[PDB]
């Protein structure tokens, strides 16, 4: 055993880190969404008939490192799970191009007082105060951003642990409430601790599907989308053709057309799109 | 059939104060740490004010007092020796094999306490590195912190959101810096300027900043080490010129023994100073003396002035006027099977919509679509783009 | 027993390297941890008692 | 939802056909457009 | 500072064949009647008592493994054996080569059980000296207390069947006994009834029990009125089978029932300490890849 | 440098096992002068000091622990605990490589549920490193069924006091101690104690005297008993200390829980279930030596025993009744 | 290492009687009250229990055996008696003088009991001193059990005449012998028959119906050795349970209760402490063995 | 004003002090004692 004792002599910050150079995309940007037959066991319907009728149309560890054995071999890297949010069909496009939230309000704390959890909590839910986004609506989605919304009701859930591997749920950050008030303090009680402390059930690596992480060791990651509290859009087109026009011509693309759009993606990496021979950064 | 060859390795001994780490630390050898309950280093930062005449109320004398203190960090390690390798080591005068199986068993029992000391000091380089990633910010956050222009009115409820918007403006477009040099025509001089605002926003303000701890040659001051992988080092090293490539430092460690006085106060009270004889002749010495730093500055510097300077093999670097060793410590990580911790995962949210409605007043901009555009038609899917460029629904 | 600060009449050194960027604001939001503002009339050397 | 009377709480039924879903939030113009896709999959004459 | 070895000679050199054998097994248990370094060939197994001549023992056996010397391989020399000595509460090394396999946990309490399987999964015959040498079954505490219990019934119900066929299905006996669950899994285990002798004294003495012992607790009762009764026993009148408190104790005379209450209490000591007390050690390290447990012995 | 890993040459070869006493013949009777420990009566002088005792103090027994060493989730194991707690370690099935489930006292009070004013000091103590009891209760779903046809006591394997807890903000390492006095990390040369609450343990000797051989000896032991409340299974969990010997204490426990015992078998008078007739039973936790005080302390208040000089020897569950 | 004798003190010179007796049992185990080298002779004795003018109780004293430390005895010099001591756990020489006298041989077996055949042959009085010691009795398993059997059954018929031959006979092979019995108090040896009415009556009740069933099938026609106790006739109360039919997932549950209540009848049916002998020597009655407490 | 058992250089004393210390101590002759049995009768450790 050595003991050894270390000491900050500086007053401000004397170290920096930055991203620099992306080595390899690990998760495949897939289509593969989240199934809560496997995250909520419990639940049935009353008719056994019907209830193994629907589990007929849709459908543990090793060593330590955790696998599904439902898929033999994986081609395009570990695959992404995706959430489902119910949506009203009369949703805006314009709040779709822009990095926002998935629930219809935006919920930066950092700019509330500090230590203010009423003023905070305000922020989020009550609709006498038009969005801290926008200000010609309240809300984008009603079934999400409101106090007892579906939004509110799925994924509001703090994270519990069985004996299984458990799953990720992207979703979970953005609708979750009390890892939202974390972030209610001071700036640099914020700084301080976004290094420091590895925040509230994150994804694994280097597994088949994505698992959030039970044992967190030598796990280095970090993430800014707690901080921010945004999402980043990536490409969307409701037919095959807009996305031809996407990569013919960049600066006269339409983004909207009559019944169809398109949104080009806002990321802080900036992949090189390929199809065909054709290349559009 | 004979053999041909019998070949092992010799581990490559490197310790914490051969490489350029140290340069961001200062190195004190201190006997009894086992025995030591807090440290506690005490600033008093006395502000000065404008005094001007307009219809203010003018501020009187302001004062701060800053208490830091330590933190323990315990390393571990683990030999396990054999039973008959023990039970061996005693028995001799026997027949000439016996002398050369004894002799074998003296050499698995040193290289077994090898292995104890090269354990424990691979877990300096870890734990003082994770010291520095523990309290290292990144460049998105700090930048817009590092300048007054922003705060001189004071962090209100507006000065927030306007930095909120700029943590944002400056991780979608700054970021990967590394990898937009490629794209960008402009290349080598977009890396240097960013590399130069990473220099810019940390604080040098270090209570060490008189000490003259490390030079080059030719007495030039280093300022900072910046550390990264090989493959990135590969890069920096390419764009800059390593133009010396050899600093001066210590050869040893800083002492410091409680003999004397302070062993007294620390078996009587619970206490102990650092440096109590200079901090004796502060006070009773030679009281009401202002202190000055032109002549204070030996009392800074204890011990680190006049440690024995040797030549340190390093990879310098100029950026501004400030000279910056380039370190990448992947050999110390890649022989033991650890993963570095410089390599590093980034996690992102992806935001994305499916089968929505157009409102009443259908438009198009498009010159060339000749199709879709009828208004009996509903989309029930959206089409994404993989990792590797195939669509899929 | 946690470290503690306190307000005796240290004798203090003197830094080359400036402090006072950004100290007013770091009081309201916290950048450290056990800090004491002295304002005008309790800004000086306490008297020593034992 | 709704309210209920006696402290009050609120209490369910289920919006069973589509049409419940009432207009703000599933306006007309898409409803007979979502009628106009019936029309097509069915390939039903008129 | 003491020196323990136990080193065992043989009068013949051992084949080819049986060294791969014991090399399969070079870490094991074995008891050992002496505590001496110096020993012959007749002891180091279970051939001193239990033997193919001899009508096999469940109960004898652990009468002898209590009394027993324990003992660990270390290395397999021809022909000269080299055991390692056993102490009270000391700390060694076990690898788990034993048939059929059951998987160790760490932070498990092994119990050394008597072999009641097959001859080929249990012992190893050394032809040289005309002698066997017989591994005991080495099975977890919780598994050994449950892996005798199924066992027991199977051959309760065996001699059922023998004597009438029917009062006992084969399929009900076989499915609920032969496969026994425990630590989430299932071991189906080899059921030998080609032609169980070795747990024919235990069926002996338990349906022996079970008749005797409600005919005795109603003698005992009955015989303990006071004002200074323990009032528990005031309760467990309550626990008895109506049936039971029904019996005319005129039946039997005096004469009879001392030989019948010195029956009653003989055996059941007799039949406590053998489910109870044998050599039973700890676990405290394991690895399923190396097949190694680092244990320590508790001698009770 | 080499002076650093000189130290590692005193303290490593001379702290190693006594070797075997194995002399060759040829030398002759050097063998009685290597017998230097079974010489127990050393000479006194007029004035001794410690320059003649030195070689008398020198001749130390060889006592040694054997650690444990787990690793727990840090939902169970409470990140902060007063380092001497007992331990045991729960078992269902091997689903992962290394994960393990420790229980310390105030967490089995948890998943319990025996009421408030038959244990009322922890209550407020284990309330408040746990949640409403089934932060816990989710990784063992069996718990209404454990307790049902009694496997539960043959689930756990008593461990031993802690020795050191390594917390991380996922998982905490635990390394507790088994055969003996486990050596205490942060503070030199010192000895880790047995540390209980005083409301889970219930003396056993305690006299007026209105007399008792003293010994060497007495000898903690564990309970933990099933029963039902509020028409629900729930376990119970006591400690006891006596040294008079495992013949008189099975009769000591029975007339302590004889209240227990009347209130349940007044049930079974209407339905008999074979898997409800056992009752509880009974660990050996290991020994204490005769006359060492039980220090009290008091924690944030929980009042805690402590039994300095604890040696762990683990025994199984014998089930009374 | 460590260090173990007791040499007890005492306040008047012994006769050539009484130290004739003690020189005969040179070899010998008796428990003592405290722990410690210098000692007054009141703890020595067993005798603090067992008293003439006080009616003995077997089972206390048995009882108040196995709380003690034991003793074993080096010298009788004419005013101190010299003893060693036995620790757990140590390896030592032990002697039997022990007058109902066995035979033993190396990798036995042993247990101590209180004197039980002849009190007045295994306790000498001190006249000088007026306290008398008690010697215990050393005895292999055995009859370490086979006595406790019978005192057991003898509390229970005594209690029932409110004769002997059947009653006060500890049976083995090869001999009999009498347990001595005139004034015996009951009431500590009926609180562990108090302890067997709880155990039997419940072993009772989970009696499993196929054992009940092969002693129908066996003792009929069948007859063996050990079977002599029922004589040939089937019990009435056999004949009335067997009516149910046999369910093998039923008895499973039973015998797992049936066995784990015979790791009860341990803790009634207990010895003192005992005694794992490895090597015995015949004629010279020394012996080594590991003293194991519990 | 507080008791502590720091090692410190104990000055020796011409005068006893142990007349009546076992039931003055016991009944509160003065206040704030310590009293230390056996192997706790030791200047034990330092630790600043």
């Amino acid at each position: 055993t050595h003991e050894i004792a270390s000491l900050h002599t500086a007053l401000g910050y004397s170290s920096v880190i930055a991203p620099a150079h992306v080595a390899a995309i690990t998760t495949d940007m897939g289509v593969h969404c989240q199934d809560l037959f496997m995250i909520f066991p419990g639940d049935a319907y009353q008719d056994r008939q019907l209830h193994d009728y629907i589990k007929m149309k849709a459908g543990g560890y090793a060593a330590g490192v955790p696998r599904c054995e439902n898929l033999p071999g994986l081609s395009h890297g570990q695959l992404a799970t995706c959430e489902i949010i119910p949506t009203p069909v009369t949703s805006d496009v314009a709040y779709f191009q822009t990095p926002s939230n998935p629930r219809g309000r935006a919920a930066c704390v950092v700019s509330c007082d500090a230590y203010s959890n009423e003023s905070a909590e305000r922020l989020l839910y009550d609709h006498s105060i038009p969005d801290p986004a926008y200000e010609c609506r309240s809300t984008n989605n009603p079934w999400a951003s409101q106090r007892g919304s579906l939004g509110d009701v799925l994924y509001n859930i703090t994270f519990r642990q069985t004996a299984l591997p458990g799953m990720y749920s992207p979703c979970r950050q953005f609708f979750h409430k009390e890892d939202i008030m974390r972030y209610n303090r001071g700036l640099y009680t914020l700084v301080n601790e976004y290094s420091a402390r590895l925040a509230g059930a994150p994804a694994t690596s280097t597994t088949d599907l994505q698992y959030v992480v039970v044992n967190g060791t030598d796990v280095f990651l970090d993430q800014p989308c707690h901080m921010l509290q945004e999402a980043y859009p990536t490409l969307a087109a409701s037919h095959r053709v807009m996305l031809d026009e996407y990569m013919s011509n960049k600066q006269t693309h339409a983004p909207v057309h009559m019944g169809q759009y398109l949104i080009e993606e806002v990321a802080p990496m900036k992949r090189l799109l390929k199809l065909g021979n054709k290349v559009v950064y | 059939e004979a053999l041909l060859g019998v070949y092992t390795n010799v581990v490559e001994f490197v310790k914490f104060l051969e490489t350029a780490l140290a340069a961001a630390c200062v190195n004190t050898e201190f006997k009894d740490l086992r025995r030591m309950i807090d440290g506690k280093i005490q600033f008093k930062i006395s502000m000065p004010t404008i005094a001007h005449g307009d219809g203010r109320r003018p501020n009187k004398q302001r004062q701060y007092i800053v208490m830091k203190a330590c933190n323990k960090h315990h390393i571990g390690a683990e030999i396990e020796l054999a039973a008959a390798d023990i039970e061996l080591l005693f028995a001799e005068k026997e027949t000439p094999l016996d002398f050369t199986e004894y002799a074998g068993a003296i050499k698995t029992i040193t290289s077994a306490l090898q292995f104890g000391m090269d354990a424990l000091e691979r877990g300096l380089v870890d734990t003082v590195l994770a010291v520095k990633l523990r309290h290292a910010p990144p460049v998105f956050i700090l930048k817009t912190l590092g300048d007054p222009v922003y705060s001189e009115r004071g962090l209100k409820k507006a000065v927030k959101s306007d930095m909120v918007s700029m943590f944002k403006a400056h991780l979608i477009e700054h970021s990967f810096f590394l990898d937009k040099a490629e794209l960008m025509t402009r290349g080598k001089q977009y890396v240097l300027t960013m590399l130069s605002d990473m220099l810019a926003a940390v604080c040098e303000d270090t209570v060490f900043k008189g000490v003259s701890t490390y030079t080059t040659a030719s007495g030039q001051q280093v300022a900072g080490v910046l550390e990264t992988t090989d493959s990135v080092m590969r890069r920096l090293m390419n764009l800059l010129g390593q133009v010396e490539s050899a600093m001066s430092g210590p050869a040893a460690y800083a002492s410091y023994v409680v003999r004397g006085a302070n062993l007294v106060t620390a078996v009587s009270y619970g206490r102990a100073m650092r440096n109590f004889e200079q901090f004796m002749a502060r006070i009773v010495d030679h009281p009401n003396a202002l202190p000055s730093v032109e002549g204070d500055k030996a009392a800074l510097a204890d011990g680190h002035d006049e440690i024995q300077r040797t030549r340190i093999a390093a990879s310098l670097v100029k950026i501004g006027d400030k000279f910056v060793a380039i370190e990448s410590l992947q050999r110390m990580y890649n022989e033991t099977q650890f993963p570095c911790p410089l390599n590093r995962r980034i996690q992102y949210t992806y935001f994305f919509p499916v089968g929505l409605h157009l409102p009443v007043p259908r438009y198009s901009t498009s010159v060339s679509v000749r199709g879709v555009e009828s208004p009996a038609i509903q989309s029930t899917e959206t089409w994404v783009v993989n990792k590797n460029n195939v669509p899929l629904c | 027993m946690e470290a503690t600060l306190e307000q005796r009449p240290f004798p203090y050194l003197a830094t080359e390297a400036n402090l006072l960027t950004q100290i007013k604001e770091s009081a309201a939001d916290g950048l450290f941890k056990s800090f004491q503002l002295l304002l005008g009339k309790d800004a000086r050397e306490g008297s020593v008692r034992f | 939802f709704f309210v209920h009377p006696c402290r009050g709480s609120y209490r369910a039924t289920h919006r069973t056909m589509v049409g419940n879903i009432p207009q703000p939030l599933a306006p007309r113009e898409f409803q007979e457009s979502r009628g106009a896709q019936f029309d097509a999959v069915t390939n039903m004459t008129h | 500072a003491l020196d323990k070895s136990i080193v065992v000679n043989l009068t013949s050199r051992l084949f080819a064949d049986e060294l791969a054998a014991l090399q399969s097994k070079i870490g094991s248990v074995l008891p050992l009647g002496d505590c001496h370094r110096l020993q012959n060939i007749q002891a180091l197994g279970l051939g001193c008592v239990c033997s193919r001549e001899t009508s096999p023992d469940y109960i004898q056996i652990m009468q002898y493994l209590s009394k027993c010397t324990l003992a660990v391989l270390e290395e397999v020399r021809p022909d000269s054996l080299r055991l390692t000595r056993m102490d009270p509460s000391d700390n060694l090394q076990i690898k788990n080569v034993y048939a059929p396999f059951f998987q160790w946990d760490s932070n498990t309490q092994l119990a050394v059980l008597p072999p009641l399987f097959s001859r080929k999964d249990s012992t190893i015959v050394l032809e040289s000296n005309g002698f066997d040498i017989v591994f005991p079954m080495v099975v977890p505490q919780q598994l050994g207390h449950a892996i005798l219990q199924q066992l027991l019934v199977y051959h309760i119900y065996s001699k059922i069947s023998a004597g009438a066929p029917g009062d006992v299905n084969m399929a009900e006996l076989d499915l609920y006994t032969t496969n026994v669950s425990f630590m989430g899994r299932t071991y189906r285990l080899d059921v030998d009834n080609t032609d169980l002798r070795v747990l024919d004294d235990l069926s002996m003495y338990l349906c022996i029990l079970s008749a005797l012992v409600p005919r005795g607790c109603l003698r005992l009762l009955t015989a303990l009125v006071r004002h200074d009764r323990h009032p528990l026993t005031e309760v467990f009148e309550g626990v008895v089978p109506d049936e039971v408190t029904r019996i005319d104790l005129d039946q039997l005379s005096v004469p009879d029932d001392i030989t019948r209450m010195r029956v009653m209490f003989s055996y059941l000591q007799s039949l406590s300490s053998i489910f109870n007390l044998g050599p039973r050690l700890h676990v405290y390290a394991y690895s399923a890849e190396t097949l190694a447990a680092s244990c320590w012995y508790s001698p009770r | 440098q080499a002076e650093n890993a000189a130290r590692l040459g005193r303290q490593v070869l001379g702290l190693l096992p006594p070797p075997t006493h194995r002399v060759s013949l040829t030398r002759g009777p050097e063998f009685a002068r290597g017998v230097r420990d079974l010489l127990s009566k050393y000479a006194a002088s007029t004035r001794p000091t410690v320059g003649s005792l030195h070689e008398a103090l020198r001749q130390a027994p060889f006592r040694q622990p054997t650690y444990g060493d787990f690793l727990v989730y840090s939902q169970t194991f409470s990140p902060q605990e007063p380092l001497g707690t007992f331990l045991f370690s729960f078992k269902q099935e091997d689903n992962g490589s290394s994960m393990d489930m420790l229980l310390t006292p105030t967490s089995l009070f948890m998943l319990s549920g025996m009421e408030a004013a038959k244990a009322p000091q922890t209550h407020k103590v284990a309330g408040v490193w746990y949640g409403s009891g089934s932060g816990l209760a989710d990784f063992i779903p069996n718990l209404s069924e454990l307790m049902d046809t009694g496997e539960f006591h043959t689930l756990l394997t008593p461990v031993g006091p802690m020795v050191q807890s390594v917390h991380s903000t996922f998982v905490t390492k635990v390394t507790s101690a088994m055969k003996g006095v486990g050596l205490a990390r942060d503070e030199p040369r010192a000895h880790v104690g047995l540390t209980l609450p005083c409301d889970m343990l219930v003396d056993l000797d305690e006299s007026c005297p209105m007399r008792e051989p003293a010994g060497l000896n007495v000898t903690i032991y564990a309970s933990l008993v099933y029963l039902r409340v509020n028409q629900r299974p729930s376990m119970a969990l006591t400690f006891f200390q006596s040294g008079k010997g495992f013949a008189e204490v099975v009769a000591m426990i029975k007339d302590h829980f004889t209240d227990v015992i009347r209130t349940k078998y007044i049930q079974l008078r209407h339905e008999l279930y074979i898997n409800r007739l056992v009752f509880g039973a009974v660990c050996t936790l290991g020994t204490v030596p005769f006359d060492s005080h039980p220090v009290h302390q008091s924690l944030n208040s929980l009042p805690v025993l402590v039994f300095a000089n604890f040696e762990a020897a683990c025994g199984p569950w014998t089930v009374f009744l």
